[PDB]
């Protein structure tokens, strides 16, 4: 999406999606970082069931 | 769309209360099992012919 | 609105999350060179 | 199960407001009040979609 | 009726059962509904005092 928010102001393919990248990257991480963490408990976690 | 509620932060806050409350009632009245039952019903006739 | 007012491991934390962004620019348009080689790897 | 795989997406809406709101006021200069009505116009679609 | 020799037991029937069962729900119920129209009347007035 930001990338063709980026080719609507008129920036190139290439340089709007490394724009795009860049800009979205923390975000992405942290979404990331945050389901895969709170899935830890479930495979560490022995017990019943 | 966002603005209503910016501008009434306590119509806001008076859903997030309704839905609190709403969902502390319904806990305390849900059935709790290991998992759903996939048992065909079955109906079960007993004879004795000592 | 209503909450939120106006604004050690934090430090290095964004510094280095910084210079990762660079870093990631970085190697992004490497890999954006080459594009053939990996639609072959996606495969 | 559900509730847990699901804890991850339900924070990330609330991450991305906060963090758009934060960025905004970050790089431009806002009351916060109006800092997040302008966030929220900016980022109001992709939420939706 | 615990003062009854032992092995004598007691069990309510008709309406009395039922006014066991339901003890303390309108208490319950009427908490409720003020809850309820506070929330009501603080949203309308955008104030928790009003
Ligand atoms: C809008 C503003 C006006 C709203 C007025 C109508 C609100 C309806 C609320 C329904 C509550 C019904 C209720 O309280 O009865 C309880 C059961 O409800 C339940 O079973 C829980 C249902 C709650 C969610 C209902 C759906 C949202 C509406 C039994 O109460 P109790 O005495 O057994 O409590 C036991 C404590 N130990």
């Amino acid at each position: 999406e930001f990338a063709k928010m980026l080719k609507e102001e008129g920036m190139s393919l290439i340089e709007a999606t490394v724009a795009a990248a860049k800009l979205r990257l923390r975000p992405i991480l942290m979404t990331s970082l945050a389901f895969t963490c709170g899935v830890i408990p479930l495979v560490i976690a022995t017990g019943a069931s | 769309m966002s603005q209503f509620f910016i501008r009434r932060p306590v119509f806001a806050w008076v859903i997030a209360i309704f839905i609190i409350i709403f969902g502390l009632l319904s806990i305390p009245k849900l059935p709790i099992a290991r998992f759903p039952s996939v048992a065909p019903p079955q109906v079960n006739i007993s004879a004795t012919y000592p | 609105a209503t909450i939120l007012k106006p604004i050690g491991f934090f430090a290095w934390f964004d510094r280095s999350f910084d210079k990762v962004t660079k870093k990631y620019e970085l190697m992004l348009l490497k890999i954006i060179k080459h594009t053939v080689p990996m639609m072959v790897i996606f495969l | 199960f559900g509730m847990v795989l699901a804890i991850g997406i339900i924070v990330d809406d609330a991450i991305v407001v906060v963090e758009n709101v934060e960025r905004i006021m970050a790089t431009e200069g806002l009351s916060p009040k109006d800092a997040t009505s302008k966030a929220m116009k900016e980022i109001t679609s992709p939420i939706i979609g | 009726i615990a003062k009854l020799p032992k092995g004598i037991g007691y069990e309510w029937t008709g309406i009395s059962l039922q006014e066991k069962q339901s003890e303390s729900q309108m208490a319950f119920l009427l908490g409720l509904s003020m809850l309820v129209v506070f929330l009501v009347l603080a949203a309308l007035y955008e104030s928790w005092a009003i």
